[PDB]
């Protein structure tokens, strides 16, 4: 991984730069394969003025992509923070707010622990501090409780995003897949090119939903990065 | 409360007797007192010593060891003052390492076969005294270090004797520390003095047994000096004076479902037989005078 | 992952086996393959009796294979214990006994401790305070260098095992590639069949030695589990 | 060794004086002691206590609050007996979670804005007072949990974090000042009993496992025998103070300096009453033993 513990290593043993330079050619070809799939899906987006409704779908994709780039795993669950801050009929937002109300005698507790004598108070001191470790106990016990719930929470709502997530990364591919959604220009492309196409059962010259599905990722992608010319 | 021992004779169920607390407070007088106390009543009571003062033998001037006896002067006055470090003599290689392993092993293994010599004979009941309470409060843990023990020998001569060894010392310990939380014969005293510190880790001690559920009812103090009619030390009045102030707080707290017994200094270190039977009297009849 | 949970909340929503059939009709391809890989490990393996060198090569791979199956990468450790409790020249292990016979002076100052008593030896009692904690201290300090050299010693063989696994698993179709292994009986596969040897240079109608590469560790595999039937 | 303090009277650069211990002992007598005889040769010397026992009503008949003043009879005793609670005081959502991940919050403010002010002037020494030992010594832990505060975080936001920045770079410095050893000192007391001079020794290499030494031990209510005059209480508790006073005789006679300082009738209260008590600890008092 170093290349340096590989090096340490290359001593003991006693053609290498050829592939070396031979690998890195490959690179190029999907560069301006993605670059000729940029210019494509904007004479894709050029057509739509002038003139359906599944590039409506992919526009609906792009923010779902954006928001898996731009995801929190933990921020998602801030905004079910907010979410469960709302309704008054939870059942475990009250057990919440008792959690918050003992806090307020814990703390007001230990004022009044601090505040008291060593010397003269002695029992009251016994007293305070058999209530310290009373509710101390009981603290965490909410910590284990809500705090539990809240990782099921999430292991709920991250299978719940990604059903919405995956069954448009392949409902797309398995309805109106043969149904063509584009014709090519006749003549612009290989034969072999044009194969994709084959494949899915989508007639011969027309494209799949494959490229638009991936990498149009990439296409707001870069304005994702334009958005980090804006803050920044 | 009723300021003695009284209801701790009257349970004839009673079986187990701890006593204990910190240093410098003589729980050896304490001891030998309850011991004899208990023997006017009772039928067959033996004591147990573990502390490396080897204080009964300045108690009765007689030499003991590692086998019970009847001393002089009594029909059931029994005990064998013994040593944790002859376990460790009986290991003087892996043993240590696996000593290595966890901080304590052996030591509960002589516990254990100690308290197979005490189910051994048929003895009515016994007591114990122990050392400072971090060296002490482990045996109560001993059967989570046994639990320890066995889940690690289960991943790691023969080894299946050793297995069964271990696994007769697992049973023995959960009787004992069943036994324990019965608390119809088993019961716990505490003792302390009159200043701040002694007073401190009491109540961390029971709040310790209050976090292992075994309660108590008996707390003994010590060398509470009362003044003499007439004759004065002009520093024993302030001694006394700051001694009150101390004692009014345990008063303030034990006084709902504990007893306190009044135990003065006596002007020489209580030795021989008599003496001790004189010093023993006052656990029934509290001796209190006008104050 | 249940199917039950799942079918709790497939409630909230109000084709399916149409894709529950169609998915499962895709696994009769890939075991039909390892069939035919079967058959043509066996055509393979009549060949050797009849008539070199490069199958012994394949044979040790085979030895190889199966130490990367029955790996403990611990236990290559545990190798490397008896390894290191051999030389009486290893610097490390000449502190791995003095370790150990500081173990030695602090389980017998701690029952020199314990055998002690608190009342009349309390000078004596915290010089062999000081001398356990002062004991404690470097005792964990080996535990932070030693275990810490043998994990980097792990880290160096891992790779230094990884060169000899993966530089037959590279150098093999590095040389001896486009000079043919041995020859298919003409006509019995068809010419997209031929393609394999095509790709790698070796003449139209010989094989290659990729099948020999990966797929024969299946071959053994099921005699290691024949293994497991001796065993268990 | 040397029964005195005469090593604290000549040095003149130190800063710092760390006195506690446990109670029952009388220890903010023994740091009244100390600081009457600081002063005397001396220039700007401030006491801070944070108790809950305000003894310094006890020991001059005067409130001390939240200010410094000076007392009659002297030109340098300053004194402010505040508690750290006024920090929990300026307590009263955020910050009140905060209270969760770490314990203690308003300790550290405190010693902040007391050692602000306490730096903000230019006194010549201080003199100070503490709770029982593990509630002491948990202030070691405020780089710690400073750090761990920095941490957390790394425009109603980013003020609070320059902040506690200033509060990081100035606990540095005081930390930074700490160490040095030529203005920071620690003198631990103790008496007669078991416990004692068990939970000191517990003490002492708590500042050996930080990195701070000591070379000063108080003792306290040493009771001498009268000639003629005999009670029979006396004699077996002169026997008793004995035996743990010649065990102590055996520790630290090499490296450290044992004071003895006998009981007296009363808690000596008022100046005068207060400064033949002070006396003992540069000349002190030895009968024929
Ligand atoms: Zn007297």
């Amino acid at each position: 991984v170093e290349q340096a513990i590989e090096l340490a290593l290359e001593f003991f043993p006693a053609l290498r730069p050829k592939v070396a330079v031979a690998m890195r050619y490959v690179d190029v070809g999907m560069t301006l394969w993605r670059d000729v799939m940029l210019a494509l899906f904007v004479l894709g987006a050029v057509a739509w003025w002038r003139a359906m409704s599944l590039l409506l779908v992919i526009f609906l994709l792009e923010l779902v992509v954006q928001l898996v780039n731009t995801i929190g795993a933990k921020t998602i669950n801030n905004l079910l923070w907010r979410f469960y801050l709302s309704i008054p009929g939870s059942p475990l937002a009250k057990d919440f707010a008792e959690q918050r109300a003992k806090q307020k005698e814990y703390l007001q507790v230990r004022h009044d622990l601090n505040a008291t004598s060593s010397q003269d108070e002695f029992a009251k001191w016994a007293r305070l501090q058999r209530k310290h470790d009373k509710l101390m106990d009981e603290l965490e016990k909410k910590k284990s409780q809500l705090d539990a719930h809240r990782t099921s929470f999430s292991r709920k709502l991250t299978i719940y995003r990604w059903i919405l997530t995956r069954g448009m990364q392949w409902f797309l591919c398995f309805w109106f897949s043969s149904q063509p959604m584009f014709w090519l220009p006749y003549g612009w492309f290989p034969y072999w090119v044009e194969w994709l196409v084959s494949f899915p059962n989508a007639p011969m010259g027309s494209v799949s939903i494959v490229v638009w599905q991936s990498a149009c990722s990439g296409v707001l992608a870069l304005v994702i990065e334009a958005v980090m010319a804006v803050v920044r | 409360m009723e300021p003695t021992l009284q209801s701790i004779l009257d349970q004839r169920s009673l079986r187990w007797i701890f006593v204990g607390g910190k240093g410098g407070v003589g729980k050896t007088t304490t001891s030998c007192s309850l011991a004899i106390q208990l023997a006017k009543v009772r039928r067959s009571v033996l004591l147990l010593s573990t502390d490396p003062a080897h204080n009964l033998s300045d108690a009765f001037s007689q030499k003991f060891g590692k086998e019970a006896r009847l001393v002089e002067g009594f029909d059931n006055l029994y005990a064998m003052e013994i040593d944790p470090n002859g376990s460790m003599q009986d290991l003087l290689g892996v043993m240590q390492d696996l000593a290595y392993a966890i901080p304590g092993i052996d030591e509960a293994m002589s516990f254990a076969e100690v308290l197979k010599q005490v189910n051994s004979l048929s003895y009515e009941t016994i007591v114990f005294d122990t050392a400072p309470t971090g060296h002490t409060l482990r045996f109560l843990q001993f059967p989570t270090v046994l639990e320890k023990a066995l889940a690690k020998v289960s991943q790691l001569q023969t080894l299946s004797d050793v297995m069964e060894k271990l696994d007769s010392l697992r049973v023995t310990i959960s009787e004992v520390n069943a036994q324990f939380k019965d608390e119809r014969l088993t019961t716990f005293v505490c003792v302390c003095i009159p200043e701040f510190l002694s007073l401190y880790e009491t109540e961390r001690m029971i709040q310790e047994l209050a976090n292992y559920g075994i309660d108590t009812h008996c707390i003994v103090v010590n060398q509470l000096l009362f003044p003499k009619p007439g004759s004065d030390c002009e520093q024993c009045t302030a001694r006394r004076r700051m001694q009150k102030k101390y004692l009014d707080q345990i008063e303030e707290l034990y006084d709902e479902e504990f007893n306190v017994v009044k135990m003065p200094l006596l002007v020489e270190e209580v030795r021989g037989k008599e003496r001790l039977e004189k010093f023993s009297e006052m656990l029934i009849k509290p001796f209190v005078p006008p104050e």
